[PDB]
C-alpha cells in the first residue's frame, strides 16, 4: 500500500495506472457487495 | 426495506452519545441547554445555569455477546460571562483491546490492538441577544478501525470538520393555564472535506453532513413542575446514491455511480436537496422527524419519552425511548432505554444508557 | 486458562482441561457466522469472505454452562 | 402526585476515567512501512455506579450500573410508584419488573424490561405489563439427583480416527476373545506403548515428558504373521509375501513375524538394508521391489513422542484411543511390547532398544560425517488416507463417544439399539418373500430379538453374570464395552454393523461378506458394509443403511443437588414437577440460586427413581432474538376464600431478517386462561381426627380446591412471511460454498 | 491551595529465557527457543480531593527477538486516570 | 525472518512424491464465458485512474470443479489427502502479469450424490457427463453472460446494521450444470444434503426453479429437463419424490432477463404435504412387487390408471417408495431428470429459497384440578388432575415443541401421621406416604409412518384389527405407585439415660416403588422397587481401655425388579418374550471406634454386598413367576466385603 498511499521515490502516477499495477477497490470487482464505512475497502490481488 | 441508503464515512458521528438525548428519541437541538448540548446544539451552552460542568456517558454495544465494545463520551463546558459559552467533547468509539495471538507458545509476546474510532472537537457559543444564542464548532474527526496485517496497511484516516448552530430560547409566557417558555434551534453539522479512508483522492467518502432544526415548548405549572416537548427534524446533507439508472447494462449503473462519486462535499450540500427522481412529496422521504416529552420534578428527577422515525426507505430506524433522571447535589445521573419499532435489528436494542454529568462553579440566572 | 488463537484465517480453542460443548462466532454486526455443537479443542475453518470484517467474537459454552468471550482478529 | 417534595436518591460507587495514548510497534518485515508502528489513543470508562433513594415518599429507585459486569442483566433499573390505598392505581413500576403468575399452565415471567401496572376496582385487581423479556426458559429433567441427558446417535457417527488396533493380530482377535465377555478369551497383557505422531507443534520443553524427537520410518506391515481365517492380502500390504514371513500361521504379532524385523536388518535375507535407517535413502532400504512411500511405509524426521495423558490403551484387548483424533494426513506410529504368559513380544522399536539417534564420525566439522538414524516402527495411520490398505482396518469404528458424558458409572446410563425405518422399533423384520435363517444358534436369533442381544450387547444380567436371552439391558463392563472415564460404549465386535448381522443374517456359504452381490436381500438391506469399508463422508452416499440407532441416557450428579445448567437464575422462576404435581418451595425442594442447584428435601421422593422435571428462567443468553412479553391478570375476590382469575398473555419474537431458517424460528404465541382458587377451613376434619384413639390436636383443619383452563394460540411473526405466508427456510442456499 | 501527597510506585521487570539442544559428540547447540523481556510500570498518585483521585500510569514493554520466529515488540501505555468516589 | 527450508507443510520432512491432479486454463485474448471453466466475466468500463485518465478492465471468474481433474500424474485416486497445491504458467512469448482479485478453494454443504438413480443404467460412472454443483450470486453473478443472476420475485435481500451503516446481505441460489455428453433419456443427476427437519406443522414446501441451455450447446427446450425434490429416510428406499417438467429461459439475445422470466412461476414448487400423505395411503394397498411400480418401485400416481385424480397436483408428478417421513426428513435431494427419450440433454438448473409455509396454527387447550387437604396435623392429602389436547404448549414453544398429543393425568398424594395414633408419652415417629396416579397420551401422528395424524389413519383402514392394533400401539400409558415408611424411630423420653441397648437408638426405612407402562416400544413393563433400611447408632458416655467410644451399623434389603415385554408394533397376537432384570441385594455394614488410651486411638469399619440369586433357575435362566416379597429376608451369597481399619498414635 506504500506504492498507493505515500508514493516512493521513483514511482510517477502513471507507473500506478496499468490494469497491472493500479489499485483494486472492492466495488469494482463486487460492486453488489457492502463493505462497512472504515473497514477494508481494498482487494489485495495477488499478483503473478 | 431500506432502498437506496445514504453512505457517508465516519457514521459513528451521527448516533446518539448521551443518555438524556437518547431518552427524548435521539434529539437535542432544541431542548433545554444541558452539559451534552455539544454534538445537538452547542448554541445553548451559552444558556447554561451552572458555570461549568463535565460529563462521562457510555452506550454499550452487543451487551449480550461481549464486553468492552462501547461509545464514550466526554464533555466539558465553561461560560465566563452571562453571554459566552466555551465547550470541549470527546467522543470515542473502540471495541475494547483484543490481543492478536497466534498460539505459538501460552508466553508469547503478543501485540494487542485497540480499533476505535473518535470525534474531539470544540466549540464557543455566544449570546447575541437575550433569547438567541449562536455558536461554531471545530471538530477533528479520527477513523482507526482495521488492524494492521500483512497487504492490509491500518493507517488511520482523519478529517477537520465545523459546525453552526443557533438555539433561541424565550423568557417566560403566561398563559391561561400555564405559564411556557419556548425553544428552537438549528445544527447545521460535519462540514468538511471527505475522509478518505485508504488514503487515495479518487476513493472518498463524505462526511455525515447533518441539519437538525427542531422547536420545544415547556408546560411550567406549580412553579416546579415541568413538562418540555419537544421536535426534531433532521435531514443528511449527502447527495443520494443513484439507484435502478439514471443516464449497455451494468454500464449506466457504473456511470451513474461515477458522477455522483464526483462531486464534491460543498456542492454536495446543495446537491442533497433534490438528486432524486421523486418530488417535494418523495424529498420529504429524507427526512427524519423525533417528538420527544420530559416531565420535570423539582429539576432534580425527570422522566423522559420519545419517539424517533426514520423514513424505511431509507436507514429504517424507528424506536420509541424511555429516560429517566436524577439529580442529587451537584451529580445528574441519567438513564434511557429504546424499544424497536423497525423490521431491522437496532444495534442499541436491550442496552441501558448510563449519563453522568458534575455540576460546579458559579451560578447564572436563566432569562 | 482460555485462550483462542487464529493463524492462516484458521481458528483454534485452547482450552486448559475445561471441556468445551459449543462454539458460536459472531460478527461485529452481531451476525451468527458460524455454530457448532459439536467442539473437539480443534481448529474451525470459518468462510474467508467477510467483507472487510476483520473484528469476531468467539462465544465457546462449556458443559458446566458457563460461558467464556474472546474478540479476535480474523487475519 | 408524590407524597413530599424531598429527594434523597443518592449515588454510591466511582467512575473511572482513562485518557492516555497507546503505542505498538513490532518488526515484522513483511508488514508495509505505513504500519512500522501504531499510535492510538486510549479511552476506557469503568463505572460502577449504585442508586437508591426515594422521590417524595411514593417514588422509589433501586439502580445499579457496572460496565465490568459481565452479563448486561446485572445492571438493575427499577422504579417504584406507589400511591395512597385509596386510588385505583395501586402501582406503577418501570424499568426490571418481573410479572408473576400463581398459575401452573400459563406461567409468568421474572426477567422483563418494561412497565408493570398495577390497578384495583373495589375488589377486582388488574395487574398488566409491556415488557421485554430477557431470559429464556429452560427445563431440565433429574432422577436421584443428577440431570438426565438423553443421546441419540447412528451407526455411521462412530469416533472416528482416535481409535486403533495395535496390529491385524489384534483385530482379528477382537471377535472370538469377547465371545464370553466380560471372560476375554486372550492371555495378552500390553506392558508397554510409545506413540509417535507428526510433529507439526515443533516446541521444545523439558516439563511435558521431555525432548524426545526422533526420526521414524512407519512400516505397515510390520510384526505381521498371517491369520487363519484372512487372505493374506487384507493382512499385509506387500506386493509378494513370498518369503516375506517366517512364522506359523497364527503367531501374535512379533518383529520376528516377517523379513521386516528390524533386529534383522540386513542379515542374510531380509527385506531391509541398513539404508532404511536414513530418511534421505529410505526407498533404497527395502530389498523388495514394489514399495511405494505412502503405502509400504512412512517417514517422519522430528516425530513427537506422545505423553501418558494423550493417550489410554487397552492391555487385554491391545487397542488404544487417543485424546486428540488423526483427521487429518498426521502419521501415526507404535512400538509396543507386551506378554502372553512368560513370553514376551515386541513390534515396534522403542527408544531404549532402538539405534541411537546420532552417529559421528570425525573430530572436527571439516571432516564430520552426521548419521542420523531412524526408529523402525509400526504404522497405524499412513499420510494419504486408502482405505483398501490393510492398515484402513487398524482404525477402529465400533467405538462410540456418549456426547459429553465424562464419568458415566452403572446405574445412571441406559443404551437402547433401534432400527428406525421410520418410527423406533427394538427388532428386525425380514425383508417381504423372504424370512431368516432357519434354526439359528441362541446367540444367533434375529426374528422377534430384541437388537440389544442381535449386536452381542446383551447376555449379561445386573451382576454381570451370564443369563439365558439377557436381562433387557446393556452389558455394562468397564474395560470391554465401556470406557467409563471418556464416556464411551465399545462393541464386543469390530463391525458389528458390518459383518456380525451379515453373519446372523447368512443362509448358505455361497454368501461372502466381502461380495455384496452375493447378499441374500436381507443383508441387502441390513448390512452397512460401507461405513468400514469406506470413510464416513463415502459411506454417506449408501444412505439407506444408517437406520441402526443408539438410544439412551446418562445421569450426571457430581455433587449434592440438581445442577439445572444455569447460574444466578432469577427468583421465584424455578418451578419443580415431581409426577404431574407441582412441588412447593420450601418443604418439598430448596433452591440454591446463585449455583443453579436445586435440592429435593421431600423424603419420598429421593427415594423414588420419578423423574423429577425444573422448569427456570435464564438470563445467561447471548445471540437471542428480542423478545416481547405482554399481558395483564384479572385476580377479581368473590369472597374472603372465592378468587378467580383472567390471565392473558403474549409473546412476540422479533426476527433478525425476514427470513426465518429452520431451528431459528420466531413465535407470536398467545394464551389467554381462567383459574379459580375456593380455599376453606373445616373444623369437621379437625374433630374427626379427635375422635381418633390417641389424638388431642387442637390444629385446624383447611381445604383447598384450584382449577384452570389455558388456551394456547400460536402464530409466527408477519415479519418472518413471505408473500402472506408464515415461512420456515429450510434451505435459502446462502449458507452453502465456504 | 490544594495540598495532596504524590505516591509514586516504579516497578522494573527484565526476564531472560533460552532453551538450547545440545548434541554430546559434536558442536551443535542449537537455540530452540527464547525470550528477552523488559518492563517497566510508572505509577503516580495524586488526590486532588477525598472523592477526586488522579493518577498518572506510564507502562513500557519491550520484548526482544531471541530466534528469528518471533519479531520485536515494544509496547507502550501512559496517560491520566481520573478516578471519583461517591 | 524464517529461514528458507524445503518443507512447505512444516511437517520437518520433505515430501518426494509427485501424485496429483492436473487442471488447466487457457490465458488467450477473447474468451468468453462458457468455455475454459470460465463462469462470468464482468466488463468494467470506464476505470478512473491516478494519472487523471481512465481505462477498461474486464474481470473473469472462472470454477475449477475438483472431481474433473483434466490429468492425473502419479498414483492419486481420491480426494482424501490433498495436501499441496501448486500453479505454474506455460506457453507464453513474453511478460504476463495474472491478478487473482479471488483465488479460493469452495467447499458446498451439498454434495453430489455419486451412484446411479435410474435401475435401467445402472452404470453411474460412465458415459461422460459433466455434472457441477455450485452457487450463483448476486453479489458476484450479475453480470452471468447466459442469464444475469436475479432474485426470485418477492425476494429481497436481508439487511443488517455493520456500524451504523446497512449491509445488503448475499442472495444465492443452487446451481447445478448439465453438460460434456449430456443426459440420457431417464438419467438423473443429484446432489444431497443430510438433515433433520419436521414438517408436520407446516402445510406447503416450495421451491423456486430456474432452467437455461448451455452456450455453445444445443438448446434446452421445455419439458425435456425435470427438477426433482427426493427427500426421506434415504433416496433408493424410502422417500418422497417430487418432479416437476422446466421451462427453460429463452437466452440469446441481452444477458439481462427479468426475474419474472428467469424464475417463472411455472417452474416454482407449490406442493401440499397433504397430497404427500394422501400419496402414502393409497401406495399402503400397492405392492412392491406390483406392475403399478416403476423400475426402481417409485409409485406415481398419476401414472396409476385404475386411480382418478392422479397425485392431485396438475403441475407436479409425485412418487413414493418406501414408507417415508416428512416428520423426520434425514435427507434431502435435489436434481435435474430428463424426459427427451432420442436425445442428450445438456443445460444449468437454479434452485432457490427451498421452504416451508402455511403454519399449522391451530392451538390447544388444558386443564388443571388441584385439591388439597390437611386434617389437623395428623393427615394431608393433595390431588392434581391435569388434561390437555394437541396443540397445547408454553408461550415459548415453537411449532415443532408444542404438544403433538392429548394428555389425561391425575396424581394423589397422602400423608398420615401414624405416630400419632400411639399415645403421646412413648413417642413414636411413624410417617406413612402413599402416593399413586397414572397418564394417558393419545399422539396426534401414529408413531407407525410418523407423518400420517392417527385419527385419519384409523379412518382409512377398513378392517378391524388392524384399526384396533394402530389405535392400542399408540396410547402411552404410566402408572405410578408409592408407599413410605421413611424415618421410623421412637423418641427419648424428656429424662431418659441413654442405654447401649435402647430401641430409641434404631431407625427404620421402607420405600416401595411401582411404574407399569405400556406404549409404541413396549407392550408390557414393570418396574418395581423396594427399599427396607435399618440404621443403628450409638455413641457410650464416660492393657487399655476396651469400651468402645461409639457403634454404628445399618442394614438394606435392595430389591429391583424389571420385566420389559417389547411390542410387535404389526400385530398385538404374540408380542416378543419379555426380559427380566432382578437386583436382589442385601447390605449391612458395621463399625465401632475405640479410645484404649488418652494418646492411642482406632476405628474399625466393614461394608458388605450380597446378592440375592433365588430367582435362577439351575441353567442361567430367569424365574417368571418371582414375586419380588418371595423371601424378602434371605442373605444372599456375598458379593463384595471390605474393610477399613484406623490407628492413630
Ligand atoms: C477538561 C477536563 C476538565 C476537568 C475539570 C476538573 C475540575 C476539578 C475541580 C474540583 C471541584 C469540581 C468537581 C469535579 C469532579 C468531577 C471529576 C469527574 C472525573 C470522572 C472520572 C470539586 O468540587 C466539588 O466536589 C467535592 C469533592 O469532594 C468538593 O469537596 C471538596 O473538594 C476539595 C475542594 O475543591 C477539597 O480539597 C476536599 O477536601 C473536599 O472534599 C466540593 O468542594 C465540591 O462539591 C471544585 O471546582 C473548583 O476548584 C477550582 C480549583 O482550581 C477550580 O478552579 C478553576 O479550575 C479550572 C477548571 O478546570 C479553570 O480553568 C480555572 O480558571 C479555575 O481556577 C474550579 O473547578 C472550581 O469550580
Amino acid at each position: 500500500p506504500v506504492f498507493y498511499s505515500s508514493k516512493p521515490s521513483g514511482i510517477s502516477n502513471d507507473d500506478l495506472s496499468l490494469n497491472t499495477t493500479r489499485r483494486i477497490y472492492s466495488r469494482e470487482l463486487y460492486p453488489n457487495t457492502d463493505i462497512a464505512q472504515g473497514q477494508i475497502q481494498v482487494v489485495n490481488t495477488l499478483d503473478l | 426495506d431500506i432502498e437506496r441508503p445514504i453512505t457517508t464515512g465516519v457514521p459513528f458521528l451521527l448516533v446518539a452519545a448521551d443518555a438524556r438525548a437518547a431518552g427524548l428519541g435521539d434529539q437535542g437541538v432544541a431542548t433545554s441547554s444541558d452539559v451534552f448540548s455539544q454534538q445537538w446544539n452547542p448554541a445553548k451552552y451559552a444558556f447554561a445555569e451552572d458555570a461549568q460542568g463535565l460529563s462521562i456517558s457510555y452506550t454499550p454495544y452487543l451487551t449480550d455477546l461481549a464486553n468492552d465494545i462501547s461509545l464514550g463520551q466526554v464533555t466539558y463546558y465553561n461560560k465566563i460571562n452571562d453571554r459566552s459559552a466555551f465547550a470541549g467533547s470527546f467522543r470515542y468509539f473502540g471495541f475494547g483491546g483484543i490481543e492478536l495471538r497466534q498460539t505459538g507458545d501460552p508466553n508469547e509476546p503478543t501485540r494487542e490492538v485497540n480499533p476505535n474510532e473518535f470525534a474531539l472537537d470544540g466549540s464557543y457559543s455566544l449570546k447575541l441577544s437575550e433569547t438567541f444564542s449562536m455558536a461554531v464548532a471545530a471538530r477533528y474527526i479520527r477513523s482507526n478501525l482495521k488492524v494492521a496485517t500483512e497487504e492490509i496497511d491500518a493507517s488511520a484516516a482523519g478529517s477537520f470538520a465545523v459546525d453552526v448552530a443557533g438555539f433561541y430560547q424565550s423568557e417566560e409566557i403566561a398563559y391561561s393555564d400555564f405559564n411556557g417558555r419556548w425553544r428552537a434551534g438549528f445544527n447545521i453539522q460535519n462540514l468538511g472535506p471527505k475522509i478518505s479512508y485508504d488514503h487515495d483522492d479518487l476513493s472518498a467518502n463524505f462526511l455525515p453532513a447533518n441539519l437538525r432544526v427542531g422547536g420545544g415548548f415547556d408546560f411550567i405549572f406549580d412553579d416546579y413542575n415541568k413538562l418540555g416537548v419537544s421536535l426534531e427534524l433532521t435531514k443528511l446533507l449527502v447527495p443520494t446514491p443513484p439507484g435502478p439508472g439514471t443516464p449497455s447494462q451494468s454500464q449506466a449503473d457504473e456511470a451513474n455511480y461515477k458522477k455522483y462519486k464526483d462531486i464534491g462535499w460543498v456542492s454536495g450540500i446543495f446537491k442533497s436537496f433534490g438528486d432524486a427522481p421523486g418530488g417535494f412529496s418523495e424529498e420529504l422521504k429524507e427526512i427524519t422527524y423525533s417528538a420527544a416529552a420530559e416531565y420535570m420534578y423539582q429539576d432534580a428527577f425527570a422522566m423522559r419519552l420519545g419517539y424517533y422515525h426514520e423514513s424505511p426507505m431509507k436507514g429504517a430506524k424507528q424506536f420509541f425511548s424511555l429516560g429517566a433522571g436524577f439529580k442529587y447535589s451537584m451529580i445528574k445521573v441519567d438513564v434511557s432505554y429504546l424499544f424497536s419499532a423497525s423490521k431491522v435489528k437496532n444495534p442499541l436494542e436491550n442496552t441501558l444508557r448510563f449519563s453522568l454529568t458534575f455540576n460546579f462553579g458559579d451560578k447564572y440566572e436563566t432569562y | 486458562s482460555f485462550y483462542v488463537s487464529v493463524k492462516d484465517k484458521t481458528i483454534k480453542l485452547n482450552s486448559t482441561e475445561d471441556v468445551m460443548r459449543e462454539v458460536s462466532i459472531f460478527d461485529i454486526s452481531g451476525k451468527l457466522l458460524y455454530n457448532n455443537k459439536k467442539v473437539e479443542n480443534t481448529e474451525f475453518q470459518v468462510s474467508n469472505f467477510q467483507s472487510g470484517n476483520q473484528v469476531l467474537i468467539v462465544k465457546v459454552t462449556l458443559d458446566n454452562g458457563n460461558i467464556i468471550t474472546k474478540k479476535i482478529v480474523f487475519n | 402526585i408524590f407524597g413530599s417534595n424531598t429527594i434523597d436518591v443518592k449515588p454510591t460507587g466511582s467512575v473511572e476515567m482513562d485518557l492516555g495514548v497507546r503505542y505498538t510497534k513490532q518488526d515484522n518485515p513483511a508488514f508495509s512501512p505505513r504500519n512500522r508502528s501504531s499510535l492510538t489513543f486510549d479511552f476506557d470508562q469503568r463505572i460502577s455506579m449504585s442508586l437508591m433513594g426515594k422521590i417524595g415518599t411514593r417514588l422509589e429507585v433501586n439502580a445499579n450500573y457496572d460496565t465490568q459486569s459481565t452479563f448486561a442483566f446485572q445492571n438493575l433499573f427499577k422504579l417504584a410508584y406507589t400511591p395512597s390505598e385509596d386510588d385505583i392505581i395501586q402501582k406503577v413500576e418501570v424499568g426490571n419488573v418481573s410479572m408473576p403468575l400463581n398459575s401452573t399452565l400459563i406461567r409468568g415471567a421474572q426477567s422483563l424490561f418494561g412497565v408493570k401496572t398495577q390497578l384495583q376496582f373495589g375488589r377486582t385487581t388488574i395487574t398488566g405489563v409491556f415488557s421485554e423479556q430477557k431470559s429464556q426458559t429452560k427445563s431440565v429433567v433429574a432422577e436421584n439427583g443428577g440431570t438426565v441427558q438423553n443421546f441419540d446417535l447412528y451407526a455411521l457417527d462412530y469416533d472416528n480416527d482416535r481409535h486403533f488396533f495395535l496390529s491385524q493380530y489384534f483385530r482379528n482377535k477382537y471377535d472370538v476373545s469377547l465371545k464370553n465377555y466380560p471372560f476375554i478369551d486372550s492371555r495378552v497383557q500390553i506392558t508397554r506403548l510409545e506413540v509417535w505422531v507428526t510433529n507439526k507443534q515443533n516446541r521444545v520443553t523439558t516439563t511435558g515428558g521431555g525432548n524426545n524427537l526422533r526420526n521414524i520410518i512407519a512400516l505397515q506391515d510390520l510384526g505381521e504373521a498371517q491369520v487363519s481365517g484372512v487372505p493374506d492380502n487384507e493382512v499385509v500390504v506387500i506386493s509378494s509375501t513370498a518369503g516375506f514371513f517366517n512364522n506359523p500361521i497364527d503367531s501374535p504379532t512379533s518383529n520376528t513375524n516377517n523379513k521386516y524385523d528390524p533386529a534383522t536388518i540386513g542379515q542374510a535375507g531380509s527385506f531391509l538394508n541398513s539404508n532404511i535407517r536414513e530418511i534421505v535413502t529410505a526407498k533404497s532400504g527395502f530389498n523388495n521391489t514394489n514399495v511405494s512411500e505412502a503405502t509400504d511405509y512412512s517417514v517422519l524426521e522430528n516425530a513427537r513422542k506422545l505423553t501418558t495423558n494423550e493417550y489410554t490403551f487397552n492391555p487385554q484387548l491391545g487397542y488404544i484411543s487417543l485424546q486428540q483424533r488423526l483427521a487429518n494426513d498426521e502419521i501415526l506410529a507404535v512400538a509396543f511390547e507386551y506378554t502372553v504368559g512368560g513370553k514376551v513380544y515386541q513390534v515396534g522399536e522403542f527408544g531404549s532398544d532402538g539405534v541411537d539417534a546420532t552417529v559421528v564420525t570425525g573430530n572436527n566439522s571439516s571432516n564430520q560425517a552426521i548419521i542420523t538414524q531412524s526408529l523402525v516402527l509400526k504404522m497405524l495411520k499412513s499420510n494419504l488416507t486408502n482405505v483398501k490398505n490393510p492398515v484402513w482396518n487398524l482404525m477402529m469404528k465400533n467405538v462410540y463417544q456418549i456426547p459429553q458424558a465424562y464419568q458415566i458409572k452403572q446405574d445412571d446410563f441406559r443404551l437402547n439399539i433401534l432400527y428406525t425405518d421410520p418410527s423406533p422399533i427394538n427388532y428386525i423384520t425380514p425383508v417381504q418373500g423372504s424370512s431368516f435363517p432357519p434354526n439359528p444358534a441362541p446367540d444367533s436369533k434375529v426374528e422377534q430379538t430384541p437388537l440389544l442381544n442381535v449386536f452381542n450387547l446383551d447376555r449379561l444380567n445386573y451382576n454381570n453374570d451370564p443369563q439365558a436371552g439377557g436381562d433387557g439391558f446393556f452389558d455394562y463392563i468397564p474395560g470391554v464395552t465401556v470406557d467409563v472415564q471418556n464416556g464411551r460404549v465399545i462393541f464386543t465386535t469390530k463391525e458389528p454393523f458390518g459383518e456380525l448381522i451379515f453373519n446372523k443374517l447368512q443362509t448358505g456359504a455361497g454368501e461372502s461378506y466381502n461380495d455384496p452381490t452375493t447378499y441374500n436381500a436381507n443383508q441387502q438391506k441390513y448390512v452397512f458394509r460401507n461405513m468400514y469399508r469406506n470413510t464416513q463422508a463415502g459411506a454417506l452416499q449408501d444412505s439407506d443403511k444408517n437406520k441402526f440407532l443408539l438410544r439412551g441416557k446418562y445421569k450426571s450428579s457430581g455433587s449434592n443437588g440438581i445442577p439445572i445448567g444455569a447460574f444466578n437464575v432469577p427468583q421465584g422462576s424455578v418451578v419443580v414437577t415431581a409426577a404431574g404435581r407441582v412441588l412447593v418451595e420450601g418443604i418439598d425442594y430448596s433452591v440454591d440460586y446463585q449455583l443453579g442447584r436445586v435440592q429435593i428435601l421431600d423424603p419420598s421422593l429421593q427415594a423414588s427413581n420419578t423423574p423429577i422435571e425444573v422448569s427456570l428462567e435464564n438470563n445467561s443468553i447471548f445471540g437471542q432474538q428480542t423478545r416481547r412479553f405482554m399481558g395483564f391478570n384479572i385476580e377479581h375476590k368473590i369472597s374472603d376464600k372465592f378468587v378467580i382469575g383472567g390471565t392473558y398473555l403474549k409473546m412476540t419474537e422479533r426476527p433478525f431478517t425476514q427470513k426465518s431458517t429452520y431451528g431459528q424460528e420466531s413465535v407470536n404465541n398467545t394464551i389467554f386462561g381462567f383459574n379459580g382458587n375456593y380455599s376453606t377451613e373445616v373444623p369437621f376434619l379437625t374433630r374427626l381426627a379427635n375422635k381418633l384413639p390417641n389424638i388431642d390436636t387442637d390444629v385446624p383443619s383447611n381445604l383447598s380446591i384450584r382449577g384452570e383452563v389455558a388456551f394456547l394460540r400460536p402464530d409466527a411473526p408477519k415479519a418472518s412471511d413471505f408473500q402472506g405466508e408464515a415461512t420456515i427456510y429450510v434451505d435459502d442456499f446462502e449458507g452453502s460454498q465456504s | 491551595i490544594i495540598k495532596s501527597d504524590i505516591n509514586i510506585k516504579a516497578d522494573f521487570s527484565l526476564r531472560n529465557n533460552e532453551t538450547l539442544v545440545r548434541y554430546l559428540d559434536y558442536d551443535n547447540n542449537q537455540l530452540a527457543a527464547g525470550q528477552n523481556i523488559w518492563s517497566l510500570k510508572l505509577t503516580a498518585d495524586y488526590s486532588f480531593s477525598k472523592n477526586l483521585t488522579a493518577i498518572f500510569y506510564y507502562d513500557h514493554s519491550f520484548s526482544k527477538a531471541v530466534i528469528s520466529t518471533s519479531f520485536p515488540l515494544t509496547n507502550i501505555r501512559s496517560g491520566f486516570t481520573l478516578r471519583y468516589n461517591f | 525472518t524464517l529461514p528458507d527450508v524445503e518443507d512447505i507443510n512444516r511437517d520437518n520432512t520433505m515430501s518426494t512424491i509427485n501424485a496429483y491432479y492436473e487442471y488447466s486454463i487457457d490465458v488467450k485474448p477473447g474468451m468468453q464465458v462458457g468455455e475454459n471453466y470460465i463462469t462470468d466475466i464482468r466488463e468494467v468500463t470506464n476505470v478512473d485512474l491516478p494519472n487523471g485518465g481512465t481505462t477498461n478492465a474486464r474481470w473473469i471468474q472462472f470454477k475449477i470443479p475438483v472431481s474433473q481433474p483434466q490429468n492425473t500424474i502419479g498414483n492419486i485416486t481420491d480426494f482424501r489427502s490433498i495436501r499441496f497445491m501448486r500453479m505454474f504458467m506455460t506457453g507464453f512469448n513474453s511478460q504476463m502479469t495474472v491478478r487473482f482479485g479471488a483465488l479460493d478453494l469452495v467447499r458446498g454443504e451439498w454434495r453430489r450424490y455419486t451412484g446411479t438413480l435410474d435401475a435401467n443404467d445402472q452404470n453411474p460412472d460412465d458415459d461422460g457427463v459433466e455434472f457441477d454443483v455450485a452457487a450463483v450470486n448476486i453479489q458476484e453473478n450479475g453480470t452471468k453472460c447466459p442469464v444475469n443472476y436475479v432474485m426470485p420475485p418477492g425476494v429481497q435481500r436481508e439487511q443488517l446494521y455493520n456500524n451504523n451503516t446497512v449491509i445488503n446481505q448475499n442472495e444465492q441460489a443452487l446451481a447445478v450444470r448439465i453438460g460434456g455428453a449430456g443426459l440420457q433419456y431417464q438419467d438423473s443427476r443429484a446432489v444431497f444434503k443430510n438433515v433433520s427437519v419436521d414438517m408436520r406443522q407446516y402445510k406447503k414446501l416450495k421451491m423456486f426453479l430456474h432452467a437455461e441451455s448451455l452456450p455453445n450447446q444445443p438448446t434446452l427446450e421445455d419439458d425435456e429437463m425435470v427438477g426433482f425434490i427426493r427427500f426421506g429416510n434415504d433416496f433408493t428406499q424410502n422417500f418422497y419424490q417430487v418432479e416437476i417438467p422446466l421451462k427453460v429461459t429463452k437466452t440469446g439475445g441481452s444477458c439481462s432477463i427479468s426475474p419474472d422470466l428467469v424464475w417463472m412461476d411455472d417452474n416454482s414448487i407449490d406442493l401440499a404435504l397433504d397430497l404427500l400423505t394422501r400419496m402414502k395411503i393409497k401406495a399402503m394397498s400397492i405392492d412392491i412387487n406390483s406392475s403399478k411400480r416403476d423400475v426402481n418401485g417409485i409409485y406415481y400416481p398419476d401414472n396409476d390408471p385404475d386411480l382418478e385424480g392422479g397425485d392431485g397436483d396438475g403441475k407436479l408428478t409425485l412418487g413414493i417408495k418406501g414408507n417415508p417421513n416428512f416428520g423426520l426428513v434425514r435427507n434431502l435431494m435435489v436434481g435435474v431428470k430428463s424426459r427427451a427419450d432420442h436425445k442428450d440433454i445438456k443445460g444449468e438448473v437454479w434452485f432457490n429459497e427451498l421452504r416451508l409455509a402455511d403454519l399449522e396454527n391451530k392451538g390447544g387447550m388444558a386443564a388443571i384440578l388441584n385439591v388439597d387437604t390437611n386434617m389437623a396435623d395428623f393427615a394431608t392429602v393433595s390431588a392434581t388432575g391435569r388434561k390437555s389436547t394437541i396443540g397445547f404448549g408454553s408461550l415459548e414453544q415453537g411449532a415443532n415443541e408444542r404438544d403433538r398429543e392429548d394428555v389425561q393425568q391425575y396424581n394423589i398424594v397422602t400423608n398420615l401421621n401414624l405416630g400419632k395414633l400411639l399415645p403421646k408419652k412413648w413417642g413414636i415417629n411413624l410417617p406413612f406416604n402413599y402416593a399413586i396416579g397414572e397418564e394417558v397420551i393419545t399422539p396426534e401422528y401414529d408413531p407407525f409412518n410418523q407423518d400420517i395424524k392417527l385419527d385419519q389413519l384409523i379412518r382409512e383402514t377398513t378392517d378391524q384389527a388392524e384399526k384396533d392394533n394402530i389405535r392400542t400401539r399408540a396410547i402411552d400409558y404410566t402408572k405410578r405407585k408409592s408407599i413410605n415408611f421413611i424415618g421410623v424411630r421412637k423418641d427419648r423420653a424428656p429424662e431418659q439415660k441413654p442405654h447401649v441397648y435402647d430401641i430409641e437408638n434404631f431407625t427404620f426405612s421402607q420405600s416401595y416403588n411401582q411404574v407399569e407402562r405400556h406404549d409404541y416400544e413396549v407392550a408390557d413393563y414393570e418396574d418395581e422397587q423396594s427399599n427396607s433400611a435399618v440404621n443403628y447408632a450409638y455413641t457410650f458416655q464416660p492393657n487399655f481401655n476396651y469400651l468402645p467410644s461409639n457403634i454404628s451399623f445399618n442394614t438394606n434389603i435392595l430389591r429391583q425388579s424389571n420385566r420389559q415385554q417389547f411390542r410387535e408394533v404389526e400385530v398385538e397376537g404374540i408380542g416378543l418374550d419379555p426380559l427380566y432384570r432382578r437386583n436382589f441385594a442385601f447390605n449391612y455394614q458395621y463399625g465401632f471406634g475405640f479410645n484404649l488410651t488418652k494418646s492411642l486411638k482406632l476405628n474399625y469399619s466393614a461394608t458388605s454386598n450380597n446378592i440375592v440369586r433365588n430367582f435362577l433357575n439351575d441353567d442361567n435362566s430367569p424365574k417368571e413367576d418371582f414375586n419380588i416379597w418371595d423371601d424378602y429376608l434371605d442373605i444372599g451369597t456375598p458379593n463384595q466385603h471390605a474393610q477399613q481399619l484406623v490407628l492413630n498414635y
